[PDB]
Parts: C-alpha cells; structure tokens; sequence
C-alpha cells in the first residue's frame, strides 16, 4: 500500500544534514530554564566590546605589560613621529588578537567599519598638542608632519581632552593596499616642577554596528 | 546572521574512533568505550570556551566498518554482522566484559544494528539536574579543584551481536557528534596558550603578540 | 512522569540468541526454537514482579547473521540466503523436522526474508481467553504448583528456506522483544532474593540489609 | 510515480524507535477488560506508602525480627542518645531496601521531601520524654544533649502521644554532606509495679507529594 | 526534492503484510459476478447445522 519510489540520496550520512532524530530517553522531564544574567545572542556582541590594542609590540618586550604602552618622550621634538601603524585586523599582528581580531579569524570574508580610541595617561598639570592624521587606503604614508596636516586629520590637546575618538569606514580582506594612521608631535609637553618625566598613550579598538561576516572556517590559531 | 549562536555551533565533528574484536585473549579488546565530556575534542573546545554556562541537546550519529584477520582462514560465507550500541545515564551500571548482565538492563537504552544500512543514530535530551552545564568551575567537587559532578553526561559502549564461538574479525567505530538547540552564557575572552591537558586549565607563558620592526613601521604600499 | 508505568516499561531487550545450520546431522541442530515465557529473561522479569496482572501487546524484532564454515569448501558464488519465521498460536501444531509439512499450515503466521534488507517485524495482539495474564498463580493446574494454563502465548520457530542438498552453513537469530499498551494492577513488595529456577519463586534466605557500627553511627561531615 | 528521496538513518533498526507494526493476527478479538480493583498508573503510587526500616542493622542480628526494634532501656540515664542515622535514601543502608529505597534505585537522579514517623510500642503505663532533633545538611551531628536543644528539635512525651511525625524538605543525591536525626533520653522511662522492663520504637519512611525522578536506569541489586 | 528518511523495516518481505501491488493484466475486463444461491459470510454458518454424531463407536 502506497506506492513509493526511492530518489538518489538514500541512505546517505551527509554532515550538514537537518534531520528529525530517535530520542533516546523519552520518559525525561528536562530541568527548567532558569534567567541566568548575560545571554548572548551573537557574535557581534562580543566583537563590539573595546579591548586593549599592544602597539609597542618590539623586540624585548612581548611578554611585559610594556608592550601597551606608547613612549611618549619628553624635551622639545615637535615635528617626530609617535607612532604609525596600518588598520588591517586579522592580518595584521598589532590587531591579530584583540576581541575584534580573534572573532574575524573565524570567517573568510568580512567587511565593516572601525571605531578607535587613544587615551593619555598622564599626569594632570602636562600640556601639549598631538597630530592624528589618516590616509585612505590606496594613499601612502606621509613622511613630514606638513604632509600629513595636508590629508585628513585632527589636533588633539591633551591640555583639555582625555581622550579622542575616530571612525575609519572602509574595512576588508582579500603590500598593503590598507588605510594607515600617524601620529606627531605637533608642540611637545610642558610640565612644571617636581612632576614625572615620561608620560604615556594607550589604544582601544572596537567595531561599529555595521560589520558582516561570511564563511565560517577553522581558526588558525590551535 | 551567519554569526548568531546556532549557526556558529550546530555543527558535526568525529570525537572518538576505537577498534574492538570478535575474540581475542585480552577480554577489553573485545568492545568500545568512550566517556562523553565536552573536554577531550579539540575541535569543539575552543568554541566552547568563550562561554561560562551551556544548554544543549546532543545528536549522536555512527559510522562502522569491519575486516577480517589476515591470520589464516580464507573461504569464508559468513552473513552480515549485528552490532549493540548501548548508552548509559548518569547514574547506571557499567559493563566489565563483554558476556555481562549489565548489558541486557532495561533502563540502558541500546541500538541493534546490522551491516548494509544506513547509519544509526539517537538523539539525548538536556541531561542534568543543574539548569547548564559548566565550562568553567573555580571550586572543588566535595576533592578534585576545577570538576563537579554536574557535568556527568554518560558514556557509549559497542560490541558485536554474535552467537557462541565466533570467526574472528575486527571493527572499527567512528562517532560523529552534533549539538541542537544551544544556548550560552557570559562571554569570556579566547584562549591564549596551547592546552596541555584535559581536565584543566594549565598551560605555559606565552607572548602577547608578534613583533615588527619599530613603532613606526607601515609595510610599503603597492 | 518518567514513573509513568508506559516509559517503565516499554523499553526492548535481547530475549533469546540461538544457532542453526543449513546441512547437520543432528536434525535438532537445523532449525531454531524458542517457547515464549514471560519467566526466562532475568531483563524484564524482576520489573515485572512488582504487579499481580498484567496486559499488553507485543513487538518482535528479528536480527540475523551467517557465516561460512571453515571446513574445505571456498571459491563459493552463494547468492543471498532466505529465512522463514514462524509463530505459532496456543493451540497450533509442532514441527519436528525441517521438512515437516507443519512448516506450511495456513494458520501459522510466517515471515519470509532476505538478507541484506531491513530486520523483519511482526506484532501480537493480547492472547489470552482470560482477561489478564497471571504474573503469581497461587495454586494448581488441575498437578503443576504455580503454573496455570492462561498464560500460554505462544512458541517460535526458524529455518533456512533453501531448496534440495544444500551448501553448509550456520546462521545466528536474536529476538529483540518489546511491550505496548501495558496495563498493570496490584502492586507487590520487590524481590529481595536472588532468583533459583525460571519456573518457581524458590530461594535461599538472605539478610534484610547491610550492616553498620553502631545505632548511632553517623559518617564525618566534610 | 511520486518522485521519493531516501534520507539516511534508512533500514536501521534502532532499539528506542516508535514505528507501525504490522500485526501477525489481524482475524483475531482480543478478550474485553475486566474492572480489577488496584490499578497503578505511576510508581510514586509505591513509593508513598509506609514501610518499616531496620535502624537495629548492626552484627548479629540481619536475619531475626530484632532488626526492626529500637531498643529503648530502664533505669535513669537522662542524657545518652538513643539513636542517629543520616536521611539518605538509596545509599546508605539503613534506608536502602524499604519501598522507598528500591524504587529510587530505578533511577539515576531524584529528589523530593520524605516522611518520617516514629511509634512507641510499650506499655500502657509507661511515660517520658524524648527529644528529636535534626541538622541540616552541611551541619554535624550534636554531641550532647544540649546542643541538640539549640537546633530544631521537638520534645515527644510518649504519655500523652504515642506517635510523632516529621517532614524533611532538602533531600536529594549527588563523607555524608546530608541531614541527620537523633533522639535523646530527656527523662528516662517510668513505670508502675508489675509491667515488663525494656520498650521498644519503630520507625516508618515514606515519601511526600512532590517527588521527582529522571534517568532511568539498571538497578544494581540483581 | 521532498526529502525523505527510510525507517526501518525498508525492504523487507513480511507474510503478513497488506500493502498494494502492481497489477499484471491492466487491460483486461473482468466476467462480472452471478448471483449463485447459497453464498456464505461467515464459517459460524456451517457450524450452527445438525449432524449425526457417532455415540456408538465401540
């Protein structure tokens, strides 16, 4: 009765496959959910957390707590460069293990936006301005701080902000081809006395609202 | 959407494969064996370990193979082999040989299968008298730090079906696993060490990141 | 409800495992025979002594193997074998040989098979001109002490469906049986005894329970 | 006709499924049901009835009627103990076999709230006082009569009642982490001329309303 | 397409089934029934008849 007809495909184990299933304990009265604070949802949740970026990532201090912190050097030097690095997460081994950068391992293609983050951890009579200028990608770095005061770019006086935040919009994957971000001493910090000498910068990342990820993969970190 | 919980976990992996005999001399070469924690399979560890408490159902599928001996008897017409599949809860008796009582309790749940089929396959509810599962512990059992006796999730066991005095020959079981229904808690930051054993945490001290050149250092744009 | 009685016992279990051969000569060795009691697997029946009456349904599951002998002949093309499965009704008649003609009645319910495709599967409605089956029967027969003759359900036989001087081999069966639909009255105190015969409630006298120090004794807090 | 498509998990026989049979005597009317007094549809219906415990379970007497009897001494001796066990059905051995104990041996996890109730079977001209206290889990047991006092307790004046009953709420399974209770001579046992010396108490468990059990499993007595 | 699960019991020659067939002689009319006397439903028919009984069997 019923007459039925096989297709090609039966009897097949197929991993992906979403099958109803035998229970094996049927007479089972499961335990009851209990409303446990901090349920996830998603990824992006965890991805648009800020954690700390290790920027002074040299040779000799890899495993110190040294390595996040920038050396921001006293005296009058006001055209040197701080720091430059390019904004390429999971590539890059500045951002490779940050929140963002262990969660961009697991994907093939992935695009989106970034929201960064500098803080100045001096002390609170030091003055002084700073140039944080970007470049699109495609452009180079720029050599001079006149050059760079040509592109787009902010002036940051830790005189009167904390702190200073900064959006870069265009985020992909595939001796660059990525945006870059620099910094110059645009005056050079003035103490009074009987204050520490040195003085130091340090750096968040985050993601923004709008980030995509496609093609779950292996993570090539274990 | 490709990063939202369900999709980042309901995935298959190999976790155990074993060889056992139809007669032998050692009476433990004789069947299969395999304690279920979510602790000993690589492949789904790390995953896990980015949560604090988990809520699933678990969905268990078989892949078995024989051979005969290269030993001496050749000529042989034998039928297709019977194989059980029993599963213990938390809390039954546990098998000693192959030839025990425990084998034929009626609150085991067991799979009779034979050779030619498609593979076999149970599905087992959320099994605990907690309200999740524990990824992470920071006490002791009564005294074992890091382990408590909520995580007990049972254990397999897998013989051959045979009358008295068989042919020898020699299986091999492959089994696939596969959570439903997931549900996480608490995020907590990826590991960052090798894992060394598999019952703790206990690893070696690694380095943050990787180094480059200086602080200023932005590979050349092509 | 887990202690439901329908998920206490509706659960199926190995019954009887036996062997027969396709050329022998013994006569009694070419087919297999099992009488039906709900006495003689040690799974079921100390759950079943805990009630008085009892009615159900009954599924049976076939699992079947062959193999070769090792005795001269190889080189062999056998194409695949055929099993007939025969019960018989309280009140049928009783093969003797293989070649019976009792193997062909028409009131005899028969499963033909081969190998290679899905286990054979018959079920059995409740068969008893009574209207329960009689776990304990304190009395006789009409003399037989404890046995009654309402309780006859049935008997199995099995052979190879081979044509005139076959090829020698032996063939394995174990029956996999299953009740539905149960209904229980009565309860009764557990059996703290070990079971002697399989006909009988006869026994040794053995403690109440286990011993301890003294009537205070209490173990040491942890 | 009816395109089909064969999914795996296709001929296999597995030992929980729940399929259509089909019957092997369909030209057959069962008997009808009969109205038996004593139908059991749940195995709390067992397990919340009284049985009588053997507290006497110390060597020498585990196969005499003395097991059951607590035995209760004349003379003034108002400040020893009585007696003292641990409330832990279905490990310890005092609770181990009553119709409480053998069903929570089904079972691999249970919890719930259990009945206490204690007799008095002297004689009718006898009076005292007892005191019956219990500690929770996690507490020791009291070595004095005293600090017995300064838990929960309850004075029992065997005069005036001669029974007492007692409800525990916090019992479940996983050197004890469990309750307990015990009984002190607050006065001692005074008696008329012409009555017989020694008494004696008895002790009933049973189970409250709310009881649960999951897992069903082997028992581990046969 | 209509993705489908074999259960087991797929492929088996059970003697008691009563499932559907392919018929053989698709065209072809059967001879259409006559009414013959004494049509029975039921063996009860047969048994509810006297008959001689043999008291004298010495």
């Amino acid at each position: 009765g019923l007459p039925v007809m096989n297709t090609p495909g039966s009897n097949q184990f197929l991993t992906s496959d979403d099958f109803q299933s035998p229970s094996a304990m049927p007479q089972f009265d499961v335990t009851p959910e209990l409303n446990i604070p901090g349920e996830v949802q998603n990824l992006m949740e965890i991805a648009e957390v800020d954690s700390v970026v290790p920027v002074n990532n040299v040779e000799g201090k890899l495993d110190t707590m040294e390595i996040y912190r920038i050396p921001v050097q006293s005296g009058n030097h006001q055209s040197s460069q701080v720091f430059g690095f390019q904004v390429q997460p999971g590539l890059d081994n500045v951002f490779k293990h940050t929140l963002l950068g262990e969660i961009l391992n697991y994907y093939a293609h992935w695009s989106g936006s970034i929201k960064l983050t500098f803080v100045f951890c001096g002390s609170a009579m030091a003055t002084g301005k700073f140039l944080l200028a970007y470049a699109p990608p495609g452009a180079n770095a720029p050599k001079s701080r006149k050059d760079a005061m040509l592109g787009t770019h902010i002036i940051w006086d830790v005189g009167l902000q904390s702190s200073c935040v900064l959006c870069i919009p265009w985020i992909s994957q595939t001796y660059t081809s990525a945006g870059n971000v620099t910094c110059w001493y645009q005056t050079g910090i003035v103490v009074p006395a009987g204050t520490p000498t040195s003085c130091s910068i340090m750096c968040f990342v985050s993601a923004c609202n709008d980030f995509s990820v496609r093609l779950l993969k292996d993570t090539p970190f274990i | 959407s490709e990063s939202s919980i369900e999709n980042f976990l309901c995935r298959s992996a190999c976790v155990y494969m074993g060889e056992y005999h139809t007669t032998n001399t050692d009476t433990s070469k004789l069947f299969a064996s395999w304690t279920i924690n979510a602790r000993r399979m690589v492949q789904m560890r790390r995953k896990l370990e980015l949560f604090t408490y988990v809520r699933f159902d678990m969905e268990v599928t078989f892949v078995i193979t024989s051979k005969q001996d290269q030993g001496t008897q050749l000529g042989q017409d034998m039928p297709p082999l019977t194989h059980q599949i029993m599963y213990i809860p938390p809390g039954g008796p546990i098998p000693k040989s192959v030839t025990d009582y425990t084998w034929q309790t009626s609150t085991n749940p067991s799979i009779f299968w034979t050779e030619g089929n498609a593979p076999p396959r149970m599905s087992i509810p959320f099994i605990s008298i907690g309200n999740a599962y524990s990824n992470f512990y920071d006490g002791w059992s009564h005294g074992v730090y890091g382990y408590n006796t909520l995580n007990h999730m049972g254990q397999i066991y897998v013989r051959h079906v045979n009358g008295s005095s068989p042919l020898p020959m020699t299986s091999t079981v492959r089994m696939y696993f596969k959570p439903k229904h997931v549900k996480v808690w608490v995020p907590r930051p990826p590991r960052l060490c090798q894992y060394k054993n598999a019952s703790t945490v206990n690893f070696t001290p690694t380095n943050i990141t990787e180094k480059r050149q200086s602080i200023n250092y932005i590979p050349e744009t092509v």
